[PDB]
């Protein structure tokens, strides 16, 4: 008669690694790394993403005439700029501090337009347009030009009483010739100033032909700033100014991401979203992407993190 | 291994032990049979279940990396940002991998010790009423029927 102490053995093919040995057979193990995603762009706990398929963020902000669908304002969890989004600044020119602008914008979770300067306040023409801009112009600004061969000094003011910051835009036109400069502003030497209690910016035109872009030799330098609650914006110009028309009230905080992909979007909701797809899991890690955002596990760059649960699996035979 | 029982002096496992990790196999006139030891098995299950939960709880916190845009003249800022991201990733990946490798060793050794402790507990109870065959069994010097066997398993063996 005898009594023996022993331990379990199974047909498990699970293995785990240790520092002093690898591929140790174990009776039970738990994979801690989640490696699957749904291959789609979905909504997160913060809502649906703002998917821009024809307009770039700055195109929307400046109101490129091809982005009218966005005029009513939106709210988002995150932003997606499809590679097809090519409508940004239709009229040749650059946006100063573009990265900061796009960052500031994407960080909010919504925008709502607000009129700063009504068309009536001007004593000069305000409906200038361009073929580079669908024979129209930006919905955020007005291309001021002479009326009746006169361009009196323009001096307008707007006080932010919305109790919320207003993102506003403006530009300075640089005609390709002195003739065009005069035909539009009545003078070759102008001065434009955009000011508030904090900023004090002034601009002067520099006539001359730049390389062709969208068929034009001229340019418009684009600028932006933020009128804080209570502050007063004031613009004075005797020519060359592309006046603020509508601004945006930014609110909330989103995931603050800008994904640049053509990944398919679907009618879905996930805890964690990445540019490759989303996922749901209770496992502590994942290897889908370091850019994951939302309610996520910790990203780790490996194929597996198998934790031993049972004991070393030793075959009797 | 560290405690010398599993894949040690008790050379192999038992495919017949279906209820738990550790158990007993007896041999008397009435036949042979094995069953898991509930006490030791349940205690081990709670321990490892806790370790898993604490690991999951301690390591499931995400870190955020935003793919910021940089201008042509922000190449230095761009590199500094990449450095941060790369090290955040390398450090956490290292912590994750090492925690698992190191804990896996401890888990395996703990199962080994639990077997070793069960064996020594029985050795003590039996006293000189049995001899070790050196393979995990105790050759009893007296006949021991199922009821006797049960006293050994439930720790009430008389003549300890
Ligand atoms: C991924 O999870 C989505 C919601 O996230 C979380 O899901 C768990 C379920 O395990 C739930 O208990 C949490 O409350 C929830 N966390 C949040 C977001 O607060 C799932 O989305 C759900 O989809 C159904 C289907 O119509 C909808 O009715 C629910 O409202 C919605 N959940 C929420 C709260 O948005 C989603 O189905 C799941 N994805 C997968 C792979 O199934
Ligand atoms: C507000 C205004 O006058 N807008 C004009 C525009 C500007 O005067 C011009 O861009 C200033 O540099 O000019 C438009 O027409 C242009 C022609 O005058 C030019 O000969 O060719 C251009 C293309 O190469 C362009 O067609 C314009 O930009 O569309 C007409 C617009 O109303
Ligand atoms: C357009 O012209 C009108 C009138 O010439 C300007 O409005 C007047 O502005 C002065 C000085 O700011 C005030 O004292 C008057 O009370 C205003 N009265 C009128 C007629 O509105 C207006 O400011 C000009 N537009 C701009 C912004 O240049
Ligand atoms: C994340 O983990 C997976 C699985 O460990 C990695 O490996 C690929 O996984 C798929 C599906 O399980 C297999 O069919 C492939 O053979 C695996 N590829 C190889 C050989 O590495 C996957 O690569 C990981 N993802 C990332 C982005 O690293
Ligand atoms: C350990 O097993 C023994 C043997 O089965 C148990 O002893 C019996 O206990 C019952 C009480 O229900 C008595 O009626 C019997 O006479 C006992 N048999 C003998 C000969 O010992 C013992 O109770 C068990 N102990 C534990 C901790 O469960
Ligand atoms: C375990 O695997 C062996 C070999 O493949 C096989 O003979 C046996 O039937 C399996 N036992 C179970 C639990 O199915």
């Amino acid at each position: 008669d005898k009594i023996c102490i022993g331990y379990q053995s199974t047909n498990s093919t699970e293995t785990v690694d240790t520092l002093t040995e690898t591929n140790v057979p174990v009776t039970h193990a738990k994979e801690l790394l989640h490696t699957s995603h749904n291959g789609m762009l979905c909504a997160t706990n913060l809502g649906h993403p703002l998917i821009l398929d024809t307009c770039t963020i700055e195109g929307l902000i400046y109101g490129n005439p091809s982005c009218d669908l966005l005029l009513g304002g939106r709210e988002w969890s995150y932003i997606v700029e499809r590679p097809s989004a090519v409508n940004g600044m239709c009229y040749p020119g650059n946006v100063e501090n573009l990265e900061e602008l796009r960052s500031l914008f994407s960080s909010a979770s919504s925008y709502q337009r607000i009129q700063i300067f009504p068309d009536t306040i001007w004593n000069v023409s305000y409906s200038g347009t361009s073929s580079a801009c669908s024979d129209s112009f930006y919905r955020s600004m007005r291309w001021l030009t002479q009326k009746n061969n006169a361009y009196p000094i323009q001096d307008a003011q707007y006080t932010n009483n919305r109790g919320k910051s207003i993102l506003f835009m403006w530009g300075i036109n640089h005609p390709p010739t002195d003739t065009v400069q005069t035909n539009l502003y009545t003078r070759t030497d102008t001065t434009t100033s955009v000011t508030t209690e904090d900023i004090n910016r002034t601009f002067k035109p520099v006539i001359g032909p730049r390389p062709l872009v969208n068929g034009l030799h001229g340019r418009i330098d684009y600028y932006w700033s933020v009128l804080k609650p209570g502050q007063t914006l004031r613009v004075r110009s005797n020519g060359n100014l592309i006046a603020p028309w509508y601004g945006h009230i930014l609110s909330g905080e989103s995931h603050g991401r800008i994904l640049k992909t053509d990944l398919n979007s679907g009618n879905c909701v996930v805890q964690c979203q990445t540019e490759r797809g989303g996922l749901n899991t209770t496992l502590p890690f994942h290897n889908v992407s370091k850019y994951a955002f939302g309610n996520c596990p910790k990203y780790v760059g490996v194929k597996s993190l198998k934790l031993a649960v049972g004991l070393r699996n030793v075959p009797a035979r | 291994g560290l405690f010398g029982a599993i894949a040690g002096f008790i050379e192999g496992g038992w495919p017949g032990l279906v209820a738990g990790w550790y158990g007993f196999q007896h041999s008397n006139d009435q036949g042979v049979g094995m069953a898991a030891d509930s006490d030791s098995t349940q205690k081990a299950i709670d321990k490892i279940t806790s370790k898993v939960n604490n690991i999951v709880d301690k390591m499931n916190k995400q870190y955020g990396i935003i793919d910021h845009e940089f201008s042509e003249i922000e190449t230095r800022l761009n590199m500094i940002n990449n450095k941060i991201d790369d090290q955040i990733q390398d450090i956490w990946t290292y912590n994750a991998e090492l925690l698992v490798l190191l804990e896996n060793q401890k888990t395996l050794d703990e199962h080994d010790a639990n077997v070793n402790n069960l064996y020594n507990k029985v050795k003590r109870a039996l006293g000189s009423n049995a001899m070790e065959d050196g393979k995990g069994c105790f050759e009893l010097y007296h006949k021991c029927d199922d009821q006797c066997m049960e006293t050994i398993r439930n720790g009430t063996y008389n003549r300890r």
